[PDB]
């Protein structure tokens, strides 16, 4: 409103650039209400699509990435690309900027190999495991014996 | 530490079984994995212009015409950011300016139609999601739901 | 065109819905009064309608006033709100089959085969002879063999009768590998087409290029056969390339096509160059047509509600309201009379 | 690439990799969430710390770094010294208090696992709730969020497993979404419902008439409150609003906004006027007495519109007498040279 | 008043084209001699 608050405890020019003590507005007429701005706090951070999606990627060209396709592949999805340090190996060392699958991501941060095969009956492949799962470092292609065969091809303990 | 993260030695995975005195001690270490413009608003901050200026500065005119070519290209950018007007942290978003008030009219129509910006639309399309989001955050949170929402922030934020 | 309506099988159907008369005849109110208040002159139209079932009992609900459609002033102007207004005829391609010279190189021409609706293949025969022929329905390419082996078409009666006097016919009977397995033929050119679809699939697809939808309605003996005779081909069995009673496919236009592409780049059959333009190429759209597509358009908006009302209804009294809904065919005319560019 | 085929790929992927048997997987994750719980609470009771930071803590420590507190919540727990020290008074619990705390945090895991595992579920529900004028991907996070209320309040104890559990906790989060945000004018839960049953009923109405209703049988059809002027309102509110950018006449290049006028803005005609006005009436106000001429000149043009509440120390006679004797003066006078005469209103 | 008109204000297309210009991150500010602020928006943009 012209120069009136919203709840009009001061409605005239006199005290022009003042605000008012219970609710606050300063006022001229409401064009400062079509001038004025206010932001959204972003919870995690997006980009812009200007500076993204221009030919250039102004922000692939700058930062040494696959100038149109590492953006795409990380920005809206996933693919994670190692930030700083990540010591253990896919094969080779750290992929110190290279971005990797959620895959082959999984298989880094829980263990090795996830392996959760669980047996059709009660004492067939029950005893086959058990025997030799507690306390025993079942090796690589620890052939359990009794449905088919359980097949257990990874590392240390089980 | 219980039975999540916890790291001794080169392996840091540590679960607990107080059955037997036994510490599970998976063997993956701290690996920097991150997607979205959280990985690029790092990445961006971390560059000091001025290297890769000299860097390109030698890759431009030594190497032959196929990286140096593209160093050239990649250094234009560079220089400008380094030269004079603003430095290249900003083009990551986490504050998003709201176009005002009156420009993004609500008004009334016929019959007591209404009429209001598109602008609004999409405004609110932001604001819900980004809601959504800090409460997504705060009630628990599943990965993919996270990410699922992440994603359409973006997209919003376009 | 949209009335019987056969739905079969996914669940229970059966479903027979069928047309007797159309009667429309006591205009609600009269010009003046149609002016002075704003008012849309049009006259009420209710046909007559018989829903049948596979279970003993056909139920025949007679009227049902969906669509209330203006009428012409005795001059030739209409009424539709409080102003007179005014349908203006249009003009295009009349649907039929002609050749033009190829866009960039200066080499030979192209065979092209309209077919309007929209919803309806657009054909195009191009040789390009270092290894391919373009045959394009939607847009990717084919052989124009392998569809005449479908039908029945073999290398050897084929390239002998057709072009023996055309040389082309060699591109013919060239990947031999295929053109030796007739029906297999058939579920191989499925299998050109592209969703990972099931091999098998009797009749079904052939039909959609055969005898109903896709190729058209328009009148049979003059629309389309008209364009044929005296063009390319001497016959049509069934309206346009249609058949559906042995499961086995004639194509009585298939090969003509063909047959004058050999004849147009060969010689003096006679001289085949269409200049689109000839009028006996673009037709004129009086206002009847323009209206009776809008009606249609809008016979059709009813029927995909009705079908799914074939199953909404509990048991056989489904005749009346369960069957029809006047929301689409008002809207659909009402749009054409006071929106219709 | 497209939205929707990634998140459906990327959870309908895990769930590939990780549906939750019929009984075991929940109900183990199910007593591992609730001893997480008694675990809690236990912890509280035997740290002083309220149920909240233990569970926050333990949050930490199980589903993000410093990374995951500092963002998300902006910097009240310290990022790294503030959690740790928490962490360490759970480790001085001995073996008996210790114990809670390994729990906790298996606890909260099996939480989330349980959250993972039944994500299809959300979908295969948020599915149907499509067109009601949300986002799926919209539609399937409130859903989603609704599957974790469910979570909260699950008691296994209770022998139904969390399958039927979940649909209502997340058909509830749904619905209300639907209400809540599917407009651009909010309108209550109420008004919702009011309007579908609104809806509803014109559905029936169509049925035999053959005439759109008037607003006669909606209000009869709907049932005990229910007039013409309550329909009329009601859809008047169910219209969405329109483009205030739409393609306009001819869709060639028509914005629809240049079209409507401005209040508020003084066309130059009332600039003009409060000029003259405010001169010749400021003009006025000096000539006179302060005494009742300013008192109603700021009781009625400076504030708020009270005869007696208006002059400050001297009663009402001398206000009807200042007031009545100046304010005809004043006309008067204005009457010799005309001047306000012609009504500037 | 028979006054010689007023020397032009801002335009609203301007300002309109900047805050326009704002809703983007962009930034336009507009600069005075020697390169420092000036202002367009009369004073309704500096807070509170
Ligand atoms: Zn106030």
């Amino acid at each position: 409103k012209d120069y009136e608050c919203a709840c009009g405890k001061y409605k005239r020019q006199r005290f022009e650039g003042k605000v008012c003590e219970r609710c606050g507005v300063e006022v001229t007429k409401s064009i400062v209400r079509r001038y004025r701005m206010g932001h959204i706090e972003l919870a995690t951070p997006a980009a812009h699509i200007w500076f993204v999606k221009d030919v250039p990627s102004k922000i692939g060209t700058l930062l040494d990435l696959s100038a149109t396709e590492l953006e795409q592949v990380l920005y809206f999805s996933k693919y994670i690309v190692l930030d700083p340090k990540g010591a253990i190996l896919n094969g080779v060392p750290v992929e110190k900027r290279q971005l990797l699958t959620d895959e082959e991501y999984r298989e880094l941060r829980y263990g090795k190999q996830e392996t959760y095969p669980l047996p059709p009956g009660v004492d067939a492949l029950v005893k086959d495991g058990e025997e030799v799962v507690k306390g025993q470092e079942l090796a690589p292609g620890v052939v359990s014996r009794l449905d088919g065969v359980a097949l257990y091809r990874f590392p240390r303990r089980v | 530490a219980d039975g999540g993260k916890v790291k001794s030695d080169v392996y840091g995975r540590v679960e607990v079984d107080l059955v037997r005195n036994v510490v599970r001690v998976v063997e993956s270490y701290d690996i920097d994995a991150r997607m979205g413009a959280e990985a690029i608003q790092q990445l961006l901050k971390e560059l000091d212009l001025e290297a890769l200026e000299k860097e390109l500065l030698e890759e431009m005119k030594h190497p032959s015409r196929a990286r140096r070519a593209k160093a050239r290209k990649r250094l234009e950018v560079v220089r400008a950011f380094l030269d004079s007007g603003n430095r290249p942290e900003w083009m990551i978003l986490e504050a998003v300016p709201v176009l005002p008030p009156d420009l993004r009219p609500m008004v009334q129509v016929d019959g007591g139609r209404f009429a209001t910006s598109d602008l609004n639309d999409l405004y609110r399309r932001l604001i819900n999601r980004n809601n959504r989001l800090k409460k997504l955050l705060a009630q628990g949170a599943p990965e993919i739901i996270i990410r699922n929402e992440k994603r359409m922030l973006q997209e919003a934020v376009d | 065109e949209t009335f019987p309506i056969e739905e079969e099988d996914k669940g229970k159907g059966g479903l027979v819905l069928d047309f007797l008369e159309y009667r429309l005849g006591e205009p609600p109110f009269p010009q003046d009064e149609c002016r002075e208040k704003d008012l849309t002159y049009q006259a009420p139209l209710y046909a007559r309608l018989q829903l049948i079932h596979k279970d003993t009992g056909l139920i025949k609900e007679d009227e049902v006033f969906l669509g209330h459609i203006p009428l012409m002033t005795e001059d030739g102007s209409f009424i539709i709100n409080g102003a007179d207004r005014v349908i203006v005829s249009q003009i295009h391609r009349s649907p039929g089959v002609y050749f033009t010279p190829d866009p960039a190189r200066p080499g030979r021409y192209i065979a092209s085969i309209i077919p309007l609706p929209k919803r309806g293949p657009w054909i195009d025969l191009e040789v390009e002879p270092n290894g391919v022929v373009s045959m394009k329905v939607n847009k990717r390419k084919f052989p124009l063999v392998l569809l005449l082996r479908v039908l029945g078409y073999d290398q050897e009666t084929l390239a002998r009768e057709l072009g023996a006097y055309g040389e082309l016919v060699q591109g013919l009977m060239d990947e031999s590998v295929f053109a030796m397995r007739p029906e297999e033929a058939l579920i191989r050119l499925f299998t050109l087409l592209r969703p990972g679809d099931p091999p098998k699939r009797d009749k079904a697809v052939a039909y959609v290029y055969g005898l109903i939808a896709d190729p058209r309605r328009y009148d049979l003996g003059e629309a389309g056969r008209y364009k044929a005779e005296e063009k390319l081909g001497i016959r049509l069995s069934g309206r346009t390339l249609a058949r559906f009673e042995d499961g086995e496919f004639k194509d009585e236009v298939f090969l003509p096509t063909l047959r004058y592409l050999f004849a147009l780049t060969a010689g003096v059959p006679g001289h085949e160059v269409d200049d689109i333009d000839h009028l006996g190429n673009r037709r004129i759209r009086t206002v009847g047509e323009l209206m009776t597509d809008q009606f249609r358009v809008g016979l059709a908006r009813l029927a995909r509600g009705v079908r799914e009302r074939m199953l909404m209804g509990s048991e056989d009294s489904l005749t009346p309201a369960k069957l029809v809904n006047s929301r689409p065919l008002e809207a659909a005319i009402r749009e054409f009379f006071s929106r219709s560019q | 690439k497209i939205s929707t085929s990634d998140p459906v790929r990327q959870y309908l992927h895990e769930i590939g990799q990780v549906p939750l048997l019929t009984l075991e997987e929940e109900v183990e994750l199910a007593r591992k969430v609730e001893e997480g719980m008694e675990a809690i609470k236990k912890l509280s009771e035997i740290t002083g710390l309220d149920p909240d930071l233990i569970r926050e803590v333990v949050r930490a420590k199980i589903l993000g770094s410093a990374r995951v507190r500092h963002i998300p919540g902006l910097k009240e727990t310290l990022d790294p010294k503030t959690v740790e020290e928490i962490d360490q008074k759970l480790k001085s619990l001995p073996k008996e208090h210790k114990r809670y705390l390994h729990i906790a945090r298996e606890g909260e895991a099996a939480r989330q696992h349980l959250i993972e595992a039944n994500l299809r579920l959300v979908v295969s529900i948020a599915k149907k709730y499509t067109g009601r004028g949300l986002s799926f991907l919209d539609l399937i996070q409130e859903g989603n969020q609704g599957l974790i209320r469910a979570v909260e309040k699950f008691e296994y104890k209770r022998r139904f497993k969390f399958s039927t559990y979940a649909t209502w906790w997340i058909r509830q989060a749904i619905n209300r979404a639907i209400a809540d945000q599917a407009r651009t004018i909010r309108i209550p839960v109420h008004m919702v419902e009011t309007i579908n049953k609104l809806s509803r009923t014109a559905r029936q109405l169509q049925q035999e008439l053959g005439r759109e209703p008037t607003y006669e049988e909606i209000a009869e059809a709907m049932g005990p409150g229910w007039d013409a002027k309550r329909v009329e309102e009601t859809l008047k509110i169910a219209q969405e609003p329109v483009s205030l950018e739409t393609p306009i006449g001819d869709e060639k290049d028509s914005f629809y906004g240049d079209f409507i006028p401005d209040e508020h803005l003084p066309s130059p005609v009332d600039a003009a006027t409060q000029s003259l006005l405010s001169e010749e009436l400021e003009k006025a106000l000096s000539k006179l007495s302060e005494r009742e001429a300013m008192v109603l000149k700021l009781r009625k043009g400076l504030i708020d519109g009270e005869e007696v509440g208006a002059f400050f120390g001297v009663t009402r006679e001398r206000i009807r007498q200042i007031e009545n004797k100046a304010l005809r003066k004043l006309k008067y006078h204005e009457s010799r040279t005309r001047k306000l005469r012609d009504f500037l209103d | 008043k028979g006054e010689d008109v007023p020397e032009p204000s801002v335009p609203e297309s301007f300002r309109v084209l900047v805050k326009e210009l704002q809703a983007l991150a962009l930034d336009v500010q507009t600069l005075d001699e020697k390169d420092n602020p000036v202002d367009i928006f009369e004073g309704l943009a500096s807070k509170r």
